[PDB]
């Protein structure tokens, strides 16, 4: 009745919706009532609301899944969820990518961080962020239709269109972010091995290597799975196995976005403070 | 020390343009919502034109809209389309509003430019009223709506000209008397029927009282009573 | 709403004011001028150009620094001493010509305000030091010392006395020597700045 | 010589202890232990003033109960329309650092000192539209850290250097300089009819001083620390002053001792400001402990707590009309409870 | 088999 | 030097002794009615109701 990757798939998507949903908003409510918008808290405050709407989203893919099928919603949800979810995961990716772009340059260039880095200037690029995911996520909601074509809705979409969106998807989700992340926290480490971060180096290190880590393991099994999907025809020993773990992928990119407010916002000292603080209110 | 000198006047054709200016002085112009208020040559005060500050938010009359367009330390009055009823002598109203503040304090001298519904109507019953020195007289005024908000204040404004000169604020929102009145000048009432009460006439205190809204844009003007000597 | 909705506008103006007034006193980098009386604050203050508090501000290679000397505050210091809570750093200036304020040293460095602002200690007067030394030894001021009557170990070691009442491991000491007749006080400064810079930035992005 | 004067001073230091005694007849604890109790006054945010940007030190209401002046140490002292939550006025500052700010009764003056050692005092009414400095009264030797204004032109000030000063702000001068005190003067106080006040120093003692003739009245003690806020009763016959040790304590002019102390075991922070209400009934005291304790003034005993700032809370006061209670703090937000 | 799967493609791809 | 600070502890302490003091209980006395008297015009240890209310 059920595959055990899939239902893998069901428990995974599951956990991360229930976890990410509560963390997210405990750091959400903590970061827009109870802490000061802050130019260091700017870029975590809008990640983890990137991060709380694909949680909020995620129920929609849980039943999708749990229900094999059979839309129930209209049109303008088959033309909206899957827009809002892929919106949501990519603002997530890249929103990550100007965290360590900040990082890097908070480090490698402090005097220009002192005069022309202020909030206002956090908000801009933020939003310059969220403008190009949108950018790149409206490619669905133009192309989504549903479709019926049997005794249930038949929501879909080789093509040079869709393998264009995959395959700038692949680019501008994993490579371009993954390579401006490993560079910039590469950076960081290199010009802490030169003199007077003897306190850091070690806390940062750890860190980096985690948040890119978590990064690679959450991502890299959803866009495998996109290319290869597209690369090989079905009807095949490892296409048939491709089709199985693409839900897992995905899960495992969803529980991405749990993951990111505990590498993140409760990195924090004083973040986790306020967090143990206002867990009692 | 505060002053507001205008120019732009003279005779123009039907049909033509010209622009009014109003050179502030000796006051925060920048923080300072600008009017425009014109009296015809045997008409009353007529509202004009509303500059906030920063150019925010910009109001026009019912017979200005699209015609008039309001704009260091100058007030523009663009003026365009002129016909035979623009004629008028305009005036250049200071008014700054926050929480007890004294809109309409300052008027310019004014400039004199020669051409050859829903609103809260103020009507004054006494055209004219001769009084001699000494007395007491009084001053009424009505209105379409009434002018009590939500919030507790009455919007009348009383404007005191004397002949020859420019109109001064005597009392605002009804109750409150301006800088430099003084006391001998009492306001009062409540909705629609507003009365302006003369303590020891002066002669100085002689000329013509206009009664002016401000609950709702545009700002009618009542019809002004000649408190004239005898 | 007939005219409350322009106070409302003047209110939506000046807050706009005050956000644009908050963001630009943002940039300035704030400093704290501490130390013993005729310690060398004046001569430091006065070699960088321009009784209450006195506010000296400078630009120094794109970073406006605002020192803040509070030597005319004749005062208890507990009651005041909290509105410095925001500074980049607190410059501590000695004069080494002359224990008097070691104890002020020790009580600035571990004032709850201050556990996470780095100091920059100054030792002014390092001339004036070999000077005395050479004219009577350096034990007088530290009995304990029983060492060499050398400056080069001298001053060390009294660099290691005001360093050694640092105990928090968030905060760091830049200790160094000055002949009050140099010019590299401002560059010291602004190595010391950009350092502490550095690490408030980690430190709020949860980095450090 | 000397050695006589000491021991004249402490005869004189004993026969005032033992007067006081003497007229120590019951604890008001005693005589307000019959009558019932307030309850539980539990108060809600009205409204939230997000305008400051740094510490706000002072806060002081308009004598009409709407308008209200903040003072912080970005540079600005901000006057509050508290039933809108509108900013009327932001005026810039010489000296950022303010730790005192004063609203005139007739409301066309605001006063704002600090650590610059000068009282501002900044006219609200200028022909010309805009806040202008009428006067910069200075003289003080140490930090002002309070001043509150008798009328436009007389206006009382606390310094730092152990000293509070009466003034004119016409000719800018101290028109009389009160002396006696040990420490620094960290708090003021008014009478309600502006002839008398107190002052809380940081010699663990306060004052009452005559402000026509300038001299001393009742020197009044039992702080264990520094005294950070002093406020009048509002019948004017007795002050309740908040120091550094955490307790409170009421103290009478009349019996000329302290009544009753406002002190919890679980409460450590000192108190950074004190106010009552308007019938005298509650005892607002703000603590370092980043909350308003409500206390019954005369059970002693807490009413309700205002918690809900994130920093500590440096000032504190209620309306004329008591309608509302304004708390300061030092997380940049000013917030009215009612 | 595997077309069912392909066309119960989740909205997040 | 300090002879004239001296005598002017002393003057001070004098001239605040010589005031009259009243019993605690008249005070506490008065401090009761006071509160009682003017409880009813305290909008504070009532809540006012929402009608009233400037701030609700």
């Amino acid at each position: 009745l059920f595959q055990p990757q899939d239902i893998a798939s069901m428990v995974i998507l599951g956990l991360t919706c229930l976890l990410g949903l509560l963390g997210n908003g405990l750091v959400l409510w903590v970061a827009g009532v109870k802490m000061k918008t802050t130019v260091n808290t700017v870029w975590f405050l809008h990640l983890t609301l990137a991060d709380f709407l694909c949680c909020l989203s995620l129920p929609f893919s849980l039943a999708h899944l749990i229900l094999q099928g059979h839309w129930p919603y209209g049109l303008f949800l088959c033309k909206l969820i899957p827009s809002i979810i892929i919106l949501n995961m990519f603002a997530s990716v890249f929103l990550l990518t100007a965290i360590s772009l900040d990082r890097c340059l908070i480090v490698h260039k402090p005097i220009w961080c002192q005069n022309h880095r202020n909030v206002r200037t956090a908000f801009a690029i933020c939003g310059c962020v969220w403008v190009v995911a949108f950018v790149m996520c409206v490619p669905v909601f133009v192309y989504r239709d549903l479709f019926i074509m049997d005794n249930r809705s038949i929501c879909r979409y080789v093509p040079t269109p869709l393998m264009a969106i995959t395959i700038t998807r692949l680019v501008v989700g994993f490579l371009v972010p993954f390579f401006i992340m490993v560079i910039c926290y590469s950076l960081i480490v290199f010009r802490m091995r030169k003199t007077n971060f003897t306190k850091s180096r070690n806390k940062t290190f750890r860190v980096a290597v985690a948040v890119v880590t978590v990064f690679f393991i959450c991502w890299t099994p959803y866009h495998l799975v996109g290319v290869l999907l597209l690369i090989t025809d079905p009807e095949s020993s490892l296409g048939e196995a491709v089709m199985s773990w693409d839900h897992m992928s995905i899960a495992l990119a969803s529980a991405n976005s749990c993951f990111n407010p505990f590498l993140y916002a409760l990195l924090g000292k004083d973040f986790r403070k306020k967090a143990r603080q206002s867990i009692k209110g | 020390d505060v002053q507001l000198v205008e120019s732009g006047g003279g005779l123009v054709q039907p049909g033509g343009s010209r622009k009014l200016s109003c050179s502030a002085s000796g006051f925060a112009f920048s923080s300072f919502g600008m009017h425009w208020v014109r009296q015809a040559p045997e008409k009353g005060l007529e509202w004009v034109a509303y500059i906030s500050s920063g150019s925010g938010t910009i109001y026009y009359a019912d017979t200005v809209k699209g015609r008039f367009t309001i704009s260091k330390n100058t007030l523009f009055l663009q003026m365009t389309s002129l016909r035979s009823e623009d004629t008028a002598m305009y005036y250049c109203v200071r008014s700054i509003y926050y929480y007890g503040s004294s809109p309409f304090d300052f008027w310019g001298q004014g400039t004199t430019l020669t051409v050859s519904g829903s609103d809260i109507v103020m009507t004054q019953a006494t055209s004219s009223v001769p009084v001699t020195p000494g007395e007491s007289v009084s001053i009424s005024c009505r209105s379409s709506k009434s002018l009590l908000h939500s919030n507790g204040n009455t919007y009348l404004y009383w404007f005191l000209q004397r002949p020859g000169q420019s109109p001064q604020l005597l009392i605002y929102r009804m109750s409150n008397l301006a800088s430099g009145v003084p006391d001998r000048f009492s306001g009062s009432g409540s909705g629609t029927a507003f009365t302006l009460t003369i303590s020891r006439l002066e002669a100085e205190d002689v000329g013509v009282y206009y009664c002016m809204q401000h609950l709702e844009y545009p700002l009618t003007f009542g019809a002004g009573t000649k408190l004239e000597l005898k | 709403s007939a005219e409350e909705r322009a106070a409302l506008e003047r209110s939506k103006a000046i807050e706009k004011n005050l956000k644009e007034d908050g963001i630009s006193a943002a940039k300035d980098v704030k400093l704290l001028l501490l130390g013993a009386d005729n310690s060398g604050k004046s001569t430091i203050v006065k070699q960088m150009k321009i009784t209450g508090i006195v506010e000296t501000h400078f630009t120094f290679k794109n970073l406006h620094f605002r020192l803040f000397d509070v030597g005319g505050q004749r005062s208890e210091r507990k009651k005041w001493i909290h509105c410095f809570e925001d500074v980049t750093a607190i410059i501590f200036c000695v004069d080494l010509s002359d224990h008097e304020s070691l104890m002020l040293f020790d009580s600035i460095c571990n004032n709850k305000f201050f556990i996470d602002t780095s100091i920059i200690l100054f030792l002014n007067k390092k001339d004036l030091f070999g000077e005395k030394i050479k004219k009577s030894p350096l034990t007088i001021c530290f009995p304990e010392y029983t060492g060499p009557n050398t400056y080069e170990d001298a001053a060390a070691y009294i660099q290691a006395q005001f360093e050694s009442k640092n105990r928090s491991p968030n905060k760091e000491i830049y200790c160094h020597m000055t002949c009050a007749t140099d010019t590299n006080n401002a560059q010291v400064i602004f190595d010391a700045v950009t350092d502490i810079i550095i690490a408030n930035n980690l430190r709020g992005c949860g980095l450090y | 010589e000397l050695d006589q004067l000491r021991q004249e001073a402490e005869q004189l230091k004993n026969q005032i202890r033992d007067a006081r005694k003497a007229c120590a007849d019951a604890t008001l604890s005693q005589i307000t232990n019959n009558i019932d109790p307030v309850g539980r006054i539990q108060m809600r945010t009205r409204r939230t003033l997000r305008g400051h940007l740094a510490k706000i030190y002072a806060m002081h209401w308009g004598t009409d109960s709407r308008l209200l002046v903040s003072a912080s140490q970005d540079g600005k002292l901000i006057i509050w329309d508290s039933y809108t939550t509108n900013k009327v006025h932001a005026i810039p500052l010489r000296s950022s650092w303010v730790m005192t700010c004063a609203y005139a009764p007739s409301g066309n003056y605001v006063a704002c000192g600090g650590l610059d050692n000068i009282c501002s005092i900044y006219n609200l009414k200028t022909r010309e539209g805009n806040v202008r400095v009428s006067r910069e009264l200075a003289g003080h030797t140490g930090y002002l850290s309070c001043c509150r204004f008798l009328d436009d032109n007389q206006i009382v000030t606390s310094s730092g250097d152990t000293t509070c000063a009466l003034w004119d702000i016409e000719t800018g001068q101290q028109t009389t300089t009160f002396t006696g005190h040990t420490g620094d003067v960290m708090s003021l106080s008014l009478a309600p009819d502006t002839r008398l006040f107190v002052s809380g120093a940081c010699d663990a003692s306060a004052k009452l001083w005559d402000v026509r003739e300038g001299m001393c009245r009742q020197t009044f003690t039992g702080h264990e620390s520094d005294i950070n806020a002093i406020c009048f009763f509002p019948n004017g016959n007795a002050f309740a002053t908040g120091s550094d040790d955490a307790t409170c304590r009421l103290f009478d002019l009349r019996a000329d001792q302290e009544l009753m102390t406002y002190s919890h075991d679980n409460i450590i922070c000192g108190i950074t400001s004190v106010s009552f209400s308007k019938s005298g009934r509650l005892l607002l005291a703000g603590y370092d402990d980043f909350n308003c304790n409500v206390w019954d003034a005369l059970k002693a005993d807490r009413a309700g707590v205002l918690a809900g700032h994130d920093n500590r809370v440096s000032c504190l006061g209620v309306t004329d009309d008591g309608m509302a209670v304004a708390t300061g703090s030092w997380d940049s937000f000013l917030k009215i409870w009612n | 088999r595997r077309r069912h799967f392909h066309h119960a493609l989740p909205p997040a791809r | 030097a300090s002879i004239a600070q001296a005598r002017k502890l002393v003057e001070q302490l004098k001239m605040e002794a010589n005031i009259d003091r009243i019993k605690v209980s008249k005070a506490a006395a008065d401090l009761m009615a006071y509160c009682e008297a003017h409880a009813k015009e305290d909008p504070l240890l009532t809540p006012v109701p929402a009608s009233e209310n400037p701030f609700r």
